[PDB]
């Protein structure tokens, strides 16, 4: 069907990672298993070495949209862990990829690389720090996860060694290791791992991800390891509609990252939006992102709700209190009105499916998901049709503008109360005119 | 000796096809068969391809080798049959007329030192599992069965999934299936699988009416839903790859025609940021946009399989590089955006225009609705 003649546009890419992984490194560089160990034993991160862990990347970016997730579907000719940054994100590439062809079940990111229960109530960048790729102040600053992880795994082998001994006797045997068992972890079988929006992560997570992975490959001896074969993240987000300081802004802005990854000669923009359909809004969102000029032109179509009276069915976004009076003012008025009235949220629910009760209300328990009322921040990756925004003034950047403008398909359904583009709104330029430079490039890799 | 490649399955597939190798087992269909002869011009592969398949005879050999097959790699071989003997009539039958295929031909087909041969790694592998011919399903079963589960993947699916991702079409099926899953790797086209399907729509050769007009339920009779069908036997299942190759030559010959234009212009023009994203995407528009792609599928559609009829024509995607790469050096990336949008988007009208149709600013409605607050206090501007 004629939406899909940007397919020629993606084999390209596929021969760079396929070019990237393929790559073997040499032996005095690949990590080695003693690395660690003594990291398992230093009390405090004051004690680590400066030790280069090696990985390349593929970048992916482009607005939601754009048709990002194509190529993660594309990447089922090539043996890939795909991965999400969130359990949303997850499941949302789990039915894109299971609806085309076979798909095992994607977790996200922390369910690889060893993340548990007791990581998250884990303050972290308490210990302080002092460029070259020899990684250490990401470690010390995601020092209690990585400590923990560590001794975790050297806590609790031989799963891989052993097959290896006996092809000694007369490497095949060690490929069929995941066949045969059945809790080795996904980074044991390929180092080609896909991470789709990774914005949604901090910028140390990259280099987490990186030792987590050089971790179980050493500590199980996999093959891929035996091959000096190295990480090879794929990192697909959107870098101006997701937000500290991204993985995917740490790769496009930290000149050390972007020089040994070598971006320009590895980097693909997806340029298209087939969800706007109509001209102006489409050159209003083009003009945020890539950080054009903002004209009069440009107003005079932004130009073109508190209460809850009217607009049922909009989703009204909100900064983190406004949405719970919103929604109790909802509730509380509904009393006196189709619906009834009984954590994320303030109390209470709505029989908007949410209309059945008893108590497994329609389902275990009763933490729910409304819809109705959920922050801009929340907002990004939840793609709606239902918008209704409440910007306040005196904290108003663009970024908010631009992601809270680019949840709907249609301007026909936008709404707001003030202009973002009228007002004073911060100005965060540095990744449009990053964005923009590599757009400029004879080497990048651009897909209508 | 004419060697395929034969997907089948079973109503799991991996209990039986280890029991069947046990000697210890249920009918299988034959859904999908490729067929190939070892040791060319295109004329020639298309005439041998078609030779080998037949309008009459199922397949146009005396001698058969048989690696059934299940669910990088799509697909993994179990075990290689051999048919010589007149039990080569049950292979006709099932690559012909979806007769399924019982036990007992199998075993007495099963050739026993190339199946085991890629088997025994495995088995090493179990041993080595139980230690920290194939039966070790007797004792020591389901890990077995769960080993191979991990092994073959996704080889126990439902009928539906195959009906379902692999097309709704009898074309798509057969031509696809076959290709994607088979031939693909026999033979380049490393592709997505809706790329294939899009490659398999523009494959208009003549349709036929069903003989008997039926589709779909369970794995019985998909098989009898493909292999009578007349794509699976004849000049288009021996023209289909080649057909494959030669879209993908064209489509990529333009593509990256007008790619080195872009990347070219893109890294020449001094210009500013404005004008450098109207041009990135106007220069996309003028290359690649609906109608223009529209064109193209069909200067690329083949009518007749045969390669020496070939009714695909040579494509004008490129040429049409005379309305817009005039980029020989008010801006003529704007013009050009605005002669092009409101051709692609509509006509905006002006103000005058509805200023006629209020022949506010006397109108009494200036008043109508801003001073209309109406306890609210377009509006609210310093609402979209
Ligand atoms: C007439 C025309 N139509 C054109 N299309 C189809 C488009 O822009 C399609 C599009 C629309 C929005 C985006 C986007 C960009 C950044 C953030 C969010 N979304 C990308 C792509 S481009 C031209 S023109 N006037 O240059 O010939």
């Amino acid at each position: 069907f004629l939406n899909f003649t940007s397919m020629h546009g993606v084999q390209p890419i596929l021969k760079r990672i396929r070019e990237l992984s393929q790559q073997q490194l040499d032996g005095a560089q690949v990590p080695h298993l003693q690395w660690f160990r003594d990291v398992a034993a230093l009390e405090s991160p004051a004690g680590l070495p400066l030790r280069e862990f090696p990985f390349a990347v593929y970048l992916i970016t482009g607005n939601a949209g754009s048709g990002k997730s194509t190529c993660v579907q594309t990447i089922e000719v090539l043996d890939c862990v795909v991965t999400g940054a969130t359990r949303i994100a997850a499941q949302n590439m789990y039915a894109k990829l299971s609806g085309a062809f076979l798909s095992r079940p994607i977790n996200t990111i922390f369910h690889e690389f060893g993340f548990r229960g007791n990581h998250v109530q884990a303050q972290l960048g308490q210990y302080p720090y002092t460029a070259s790729l020899e990684q250490r102040r990401d470690l010390t600053y995601y020092w209690e996860v990585i400590l923990d992880l560590t001794k975790r795994a050297l806590a609790a082998r031989n799963e891989f060694r052993a097959l290896a001994a006996l092809e000694r006797t007369l490497g095949a045997l060690t490929r069929l290791a995941p066949a045969t068992h059945g809790a080795l972890p996904a980074f044991t079988r390929s180092n080609v791992i896909v991470i789709d929006e990774a914005g949604l992560l901090g910028r140390h997570l990259l280099t987490a991800v990186v030792y987590c992975w050089w971790m179980i490959n050493a500590l199980y001896h996999t093959p891929q390891y035996a091959a000096r074969l190295r990480p090879v993240l794929v990192c697909v987000g959107s870098p101006t509609q997701t937000a500290s300081e991204n993985v995917l802004t740490y790769l496009i802005c930290n000149r050390t990252l972007r020089e040994y990854a070598r971006l320009s000669y590895s980097w693909a923009i997806f340029i298209n939006n087939k969800r706007c359909v109509e001209h102006e809004f489409g050159n209003l969102m083009k003009v945020l992102e890539y950080g054009l000029p903002i004209t009069e032109e440009h107003m005079q179509f932004v130009d073109r709700i508190t209460n809850p009276a009217n607009l049922p069915g909009w989703t009204r976004l909100f900064s983190h209190k406004e949405v719970s009076a919103y929604m109790a003012k909802l509730h509380a008025y509904l009393k006196v009105t189709v619906v009834f009235t009984l954590q994320d949220q303030d109390a209470t629910y709505v029989l908007n499916t949410l209309m059945g009760y008893t108590p497994y209300v329609v389902v275990v328990n009763y933490g729910i998901s409304s819809k109705l009322a959920m922050t801009i921040t929340r907002s990004q990756g939840l793609s709606l049709d239902k918008v209704a925004i409440c910007f306040t003034p005196g904290n108003l950047r663009l970024n908010s503008a631009y992601v809270a403008m680019s949840r709907t398909t249609s301007s026909e359904f936008l709404r707001m109360n003030l202009n973002p583009l009228r007002e004073r709104h911060e100005r965060d330029d540095v990744i449009s005119e990053h964005i923009l430079s590599a757009l400029r490039d004879p080497n990048v890799v651009i897909v209508y | 000796p004419v060697e395929v490649t034969a997907l089948y399955a079973t109503d799991c597939v991996i209990t039986s096809s280890i029991a069947l190798l046990t000697n210890s087992a249920e009918p299988v269909y034959i859904f999908s068969y490729d067929a190939y002869t070892h040791t060319p011009t295109e004329q020639d592969r298309f005439e041998e391809s078609r030779a080998l398949y037949q309008a009459s005879g199922g397949l146009n050999g005396d001698s058969f080798r048989v690696t059934f097959c299940l669910l990088r790699g799509r697909t993994r071989p179990m075990f290689v049959c051999r048919f010589e003997r007149d039990d080569v009539a049950a292979l006709q039958d099932a690559l012909a007329h979806g007769t399924p295929l019982q036990p007992d031909h199998i075993a007495a087909t099963l050739d026993a030192e190339a199946t085991f041969a890629l088997h025994a790694n495995m088995i090493l592998a179990l041993t080595v599992a139980i230690n920290n011919l194939t039966t070790l399903y007797v004792h020591h079963e389901v890990r077995v069965l769960a080993a191979y589960r991990r092994a073959y993947y996704g080889s126990a699916q439902s009928p539906f999934w195959f009906l379902s991702k692999f097309g709704p079409d009898e074309k798509s099926l057969v031509l696809t299936t076959r290709y994607y899953l088979l031939q693909a790797q026999r033979l380049t086209a490393t592709y997505d699988l809706q790329a294939i399907k899009d490659i398999c729509a523009t494959y208009a050769i003549p349709h036929a009416p069903r003989p008997d007009t039926v589709s779909a339920t369970s794995f019985a009779a998909i098989t009898r839903f493909c292999c009578t069908s007349q794509y699976a036997r004849g000049a288009a299942a021996a023209g289909f790859p080649l057909y494959v190759e030669r879209r993908i030559a064209a489509d990529v010959r333009e593509t990256s025609a007008l790619e080195k234009f872009i990347t070219h212009d893109r890294s020449c023009l001094r210009v500013s940021d404005r004008e450098f994203i109207t041009y990135i995407y106007l220069a996309h528009f003028e290359c690649f946009s609906p109608p223009r792609l529209a064109t193209h599928l069909r200067a690329v559609t083949t009518h007749d399989p045969n390669p020496a009829a070939s009714t695909e024509q040579p494509s004008p995607l490129g040429r049409e590089a005379v309305e817009q790469f005039f980029c020989h050096v008010v801006s003529f990336f704007e013009r050009k955006a605005s002669r092009n949008a409101l051709e692609h988007f509509g006509r905006r009208e002006t103000l005058t225009e509805v200023l006629g149709r209020y022949n506010p600013d006397a109108g009494g409605t200036v008043e109508g609705f801003a001073s209309e607050l109406l306890g609210r206090i377009c509006v609210s501007l310093c609402i979209d």
